RNA sequence: AGACCCACUCCCCGGCGCCGGGGGGCCCAAGUCCUUCUGAUCGAGGCCCAGCCCGUGGACGGUGUGAGGCCGGUAGCGGCCCCCGGCGCGCCGGGCCCGGGUCUUCCCGGAGUCGGGUUGCUUGGGAAUGCAGCCCAAAGCGGGUGGUAAACUCCAUCUAAGGCUAAAUACCGGCACGAGACCGAUAGUCAACAAGUACCGUAAGGGAAAGUUGAAAAGAACUUUGAAGAGAGAGUUCAAGAGGGCGUGAAACCGUUAAGAGGUAAACGGGUGGGGUCCGCGCAGUCCGCCCGGAGGAUUCAACCCGGCGGCGCGGUCCGGCCGUGCCGGCGGGGCGGAUCUCCCGCUCCCGUCGGCGGGGGACCGCCCCCCGGCCGGCGACCGGCCGCCGCCGGGCGCAUUUC
RNA sequence: CGGCUACCCACCCGACCCGUCUUGAAACACGGACCAAGGAGUCUAACACGUGCGCGAGUCGGGGGCUACGAAAGCCGCCGUGGCGCAAUGAAGGUGAAGGCCGGCGCCGGCCGAGGUGGGAUCCCGAGGCCUUCCAGUCCGCCGAGGGCGCACC
RNA sequence: GACGAGUAGGAGGGCCGCUGCGGUGAGCCUUGAAGCCUAGGGCGCGGGCCCGGGUGGAGCCGCCGCAGGUGCAGAUCUUGG
């Protein structure tokens, strides 16, 4: 609100806290991004690496569906399924696996980073990195591919 | 003065069911109901329920 | 209002994921839990001689 | 509180238009209510003032028991002339002093046929008001 | 804190009737003045006509 | 309880009012007629009143009882005292200290059944 | 279109005529009750043991203040009257005697148009997105599109150069409305008023200032000097200290009266002195407790009896209830959720059956509600009945070396 | 009789007219006869930082829908579509975030398992001691040589 | 216990001031509100504020929060005198 705002202090100070030697003009410095490659030049380096010139291919009708590709990691593997899961296929003594079917849960791409506990899983995906599939068959486990 | 000055405020849900049982919950002391000055003295509770 | 707002260990019936907001504190009394034995037990001497 | 949205309750408005009502609406406006013999004979608690009613005064300086017959309505300022409610002027001539018709009491009713259609017409009003309440 | 009384309700008459409920827990939620006035400051924004 | 009630009352409470550096509480058992949380009559469990009875002689003794700490009507219990002004400060002295009932105002009780007693007879 | 099978008649108007959603009109509750101010009350007190009356009506406005009940209205699935409307029936005239599946045979498309070259504008469209001018200017298993120009080669998707169509959508013009954390006469539209008026410019155009008598004109009869403006009386009003641009009436400015001062322009800060204005209702000067002494007056103290109220861990461990944001047991009766499993029904392929999908049901697990039993804690956010102690109040006995 | 203060006068000392630009203003620098009213860092959007609140690897109904003040308020959850965050890097094709030990023939089975050092607020242990006559003596605490597991953070 | 200067500039406290809104004072008020004047009594360092006297006749304020078209000595400032 207005009333805690610093302009209630200033009445009284006759530059109202602009200076008095430069008084505050409108633009002294330029419209915007003004003169970023003559006077600004040391800001714009000092802050905006790369920001001048043109770099890379064009892509000129770019859709985001194509790339679309949501990736998930084995941490949060065992989250997407519910807890009595895990506990049972743990307490199954006739080594039955369950079966992780990251994509309906919304996820096409499996990255292997965290600690994968001991426990038989399937995880059919629609992509593996190959770390998150060595570390599934090294605990012990099934990959499954579904376009 | 401009017709589309952000007249209205818009607060998360949480915070307003928040607000709305903090109040009932002071409704039920009888410190917080008489310093709102309600003459409630001869009341016979103040969580008054009525058939 | 108990369905509505939902309980301390029953959620609101009523609202699609509601619960009461947890206390920070429970024992509110400050004089109560000042004035016990456990903790002026593990306390230092007074000092009240104004010098 | 009104709730019908078609009705103003704004100041302004509503004093726009009692000041500037047509005479016809003036006429509804600058009723008296009806003495305690009329109110329960004819069963009408108020009536528009007329040219020939006798009224009292209920409050002012000239209020009493005296009865005047009314001599004309002067609907422009909201005010009616009484039979010998007046005072004189620095010449002597007396001329007469506006009352307004929310402080006059009827005694007498000037009855026509019109008077008493209205009067039957807002008696049967009130009485199916009545038996409709219980 | 953690207890939860048994509020009577009371009939037309004004003596207290036979009926007893328990108090909902809603009751004792928290106590957040500064909530409710944040709540109260922001919703009463929403219902303000343009000038 | 009661410091959680002081926390919202001791700046919002109808009662409350500030003028001229000055601040008190016109709550209906607040002894020296002060705002603060020892003297305050609505947050405390337990709490002592001194007014002027209804006739213009004696002076009435309110007092919170244990039980209807969340039913007012009879939550206070009043009892007249009408006698000699030495024998109604022994009285009220009692009253406190014997039963332990809030100890802390009994002297300002005092002072405001004096004040009472002294305020109730023929000025000159 | 032909043949073979199945297959329906009630579609549609419009003329006439009988039935149960709007546009306006007229209306509907309750104090002018008793005192009291006032100039007037709508101000203030009371209206019982019907806590004045009504209230589905305590919005608003007017009425000589500030009114739920004086009036209009207000609430109402409240009432009456007139006009018209979308429905649900009847006849009447005609209009058409119309449909689906299988098989056989034929047909099927919009040209100065697309497209190509160039130029110009536009677009984010970049070897040219869209549009237009000029030139060339077609094809039909063809043409267009498939965001990098071109050639070849398989694909995917539509059928351009003909046309219609409500709905959701925009509204600072217009009609009638409602509202506002807005403005309150130098503000707010330029304009609250005879305002786009007066007024200026040849013209296009420019464009103001300007609200408040009083409740009611009751607008000052009449006398007196003067020609009159205008005074002096008188009178109206509560009030002319409201007298026709008249509510309130500041400052700059001016006159008069009173006080003081005055040859270094006036004026200013510190320090005093003098004079005025009023203030201290001052001018024999505060009392407040305890004790001593003297004059007094009470229905009088302490201690006991009865009744009531409250507090207290009283009772180390009285009895009974309630809760846990505590737990345990359950040959208990349930709701929620589960990505934990597993008899019935519906659907499709095959000859009532073998092999599939969806739904329902059952079991299992987690949480929660209720009932029973057993412990822990609390009742100081949440107590009831006894007993014990203490305090207080009332009524008695108390009788003056006590008490006031 | 008292009243510093607010009215006037007299005297002693001090005392250049304000604002603004300027290194330098009382300036022979500009604005200023006096008075009244109006009058100038507001609003929208974006970002960053810091602080308050809710929830929390989730969070948000802002759009839509269901039910005088109220054009409010509540609800949706199989309306979380979507934004932000939970993953970065490369122009792109793309890729995408510990390992060590043991036995057999680079591969198979089992075990340990998600860094180290220096400084690190706090916490844990305790060589003894904190006296009422003196000795042995226990329990509740308190201080403490020294030794540790070390938050955050560098 | 120590310290106290200050332009431009920054921050904090305002029981300093104005207007309106939500609550609150069984608030004030025709037995006289706002406004205005006052050689009156004062308080607060100060922003300013509370009482006394005169005109006025109809509205007004304190506290807790919210919002702003919120404070003038100038700008050859605008309007009016
Ligand atoms: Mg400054
Ligand atoms: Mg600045
Ligand atoms: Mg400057
Ligand atoms: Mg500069
Ligand atoms: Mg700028
Ligand atoms: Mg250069
Ligand atoms: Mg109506
Ligand atoms: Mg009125
Ligand atoms: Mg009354
Ligand atoms: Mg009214
Ligand atoms: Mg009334
Ligand atoms: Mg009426
Ligand atoms: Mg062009
Ligand atoms: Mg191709
Ligand atoms: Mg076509
Ligand atoms: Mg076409
Ligand atoms: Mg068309
Ligand atoms: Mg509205
Ligand atoms: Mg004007
Ligand atoms: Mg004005
Ligand atoms: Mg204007
Ligand atoms: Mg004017
Ligand atoms: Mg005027
Ligand atoms: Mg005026
Ligand atoms: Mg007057
Ligand atoms: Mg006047
Ligand atoms: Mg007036
Ligand atoms: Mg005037
Ligand atoms: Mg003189
Ligand atoms: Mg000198
Ligand atoms: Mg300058
Ligand atoms: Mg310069
Ligand atoms: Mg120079
Ligand atoms: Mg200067
Ligand atoms: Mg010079
Ligand atoms: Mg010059
Ligand atoms: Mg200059
Ligand atoms: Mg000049
Ligand atoms: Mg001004
Ligand atoms: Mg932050
Ligand atoms: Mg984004
Ligand atoms: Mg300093
Ligand atoms: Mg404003
Ligand atoms: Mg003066
Ligand atoms: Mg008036
Ligand atoms: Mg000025």
């Amino acid at each position: 609100p207005s009333r805690l705002r610093k302009t209630r202090k200033l009445r009284g100070h006759v530059s109202h806290g602009h200076g008095r030697i430069g008084k505050h003009r409108k633009h002294p410095g330029g419209r915007g991004n003004a003169g970023g490659m003559h006077h600004h030049r040391i800001n714009f380096d000092k802050y905006h690496p790369g920001y001048f010139g043109k770099v890379g291919m064009r892509h000129y009708h770019l859709k985001r569906n194509q790339s679309f590709c949501p990736t998930v990691n084995l941490d949060k593997l065992w989250t997407l399924v519910s807890e009595q899961t895990r506990v049972n296929a743990a307490k199954n003594k006739t080594g039955a696996a369950p079966i992780i079917d990251v994509v309906r849960s919304g996820y096409y791409k499996v990255l292997g980073k965290g600690k994968l506990p001991k426990q038989p899983v399937i995880v059919k995906a629609k992509f593996f990195s190959r770390r998150a599939e060595e570390k599934i068959k090294g605990v012990g486990g099934a990959c499954v591919l579904v376009a | 003065t401009k017709t589309w000055r952000r007249w209205h405020r818009r607060v998360n849900t949480t915070q307003k069911r928040y607000a709305i049982c903090s109040a009932l919950a002071a409704s039920a002391l009888p410190a917080l109901v008489m310093s709102k000055g309600h003459r409630i003295e001869e009341v016979p509770e103040l969580p008054l329920v009525v058939e | 209002l108990d369905d509505l707002y939902g309980t301390w260990r029953k959620a609101a019936s009523l609202k699609s994921n509601y619960n009461l907001p947890m206390h920070k504190m429970l024992n509110t009394d400050l004089s109560r839990i000042l004035k016990s034995p456990e903790i002026q037990r593990a306390l230092r001497a007074p000092r009240k001689k104004i010098h | 509180m009104k709730f019908n949205p078609f009705v103003t309750s704004d100041r302004s408005k509503n004093r726009k238009r009692h000041f500037n009502a047509p005479s016809h609406i003036r006429r509804k406006i600058m009723s008296s209510p009806l003495s305690k013999e009329l109110r329960q004979k004819y069963n009408v608690r108020s009536m528009p003032i007329r040219k020939d009613d006798e009224v009292q005064v209920v409050r002012g300086h000239y209020k009493g028991q005296q009865i005047g017959k009314v001599v004309q309505v002067y609907r422009k300022k909201y005010v009616i002339y009484i039979e010998r409610v007046q005072r004189e002027k620095a010449n002597g001539t007396t001329v007469h002093v506006g009352i307004h018709p929310s402080k006059v009491v009827i005694t007498r009713l000037k009855l026509d046929k019109d008077r008493k259609k209205i009067l039957e017409r807002k008696a049967k009003s009130r009485q199916v008001g009545k038996e409709k309440g219980k | 804190a953690c207890a939860r009384p048994l509020i009577s309700v009371y009939s037309e008459k004004g003596e207290s009737s036979g009926k007893n409920v328990t108090l909902p827990a809603v009751f004792k939620a928290p106590i957040r003045p500064d909530i409710v006035n944040f709540v109260h400051t922001n919703l009463r924004k929403n219902n303000r006509q343009p000038y | 309880s009661a410091h959680l009630q002081w926390m919202v009352v001791r700046n919002c409470s109808s009662f409350l009012i500030k003028r001229n550096k000055q601040t008190y509480s016109t709550e209906p058992n607040n002894l020296k007629a002060r705002n603060s949380f020892r003297y305050n009559g609505l947050i405390h469990r337990k709490t002592v009143g001194v007014e002027p009875a209804a006739d213009g002689k004696g002076v009435v003794v309110v007092m919170k009882r244990r039980s209807g700490q969340r039913k007012p009507a009879t939550s206070y219990v009043r009892t007249t005292i009408n006698k000699n002004a030495r024998a109604t400060l022994s009285s009220i002295r009692h009253m406190i200290r014997k039963n332990k009932y809030h100890p802390d105002l009994r002297m300002a009780a005092i002072r405001r059944a004096s004040a009472i007693l002294r305020s109730q007879k023929p000025v000159m």
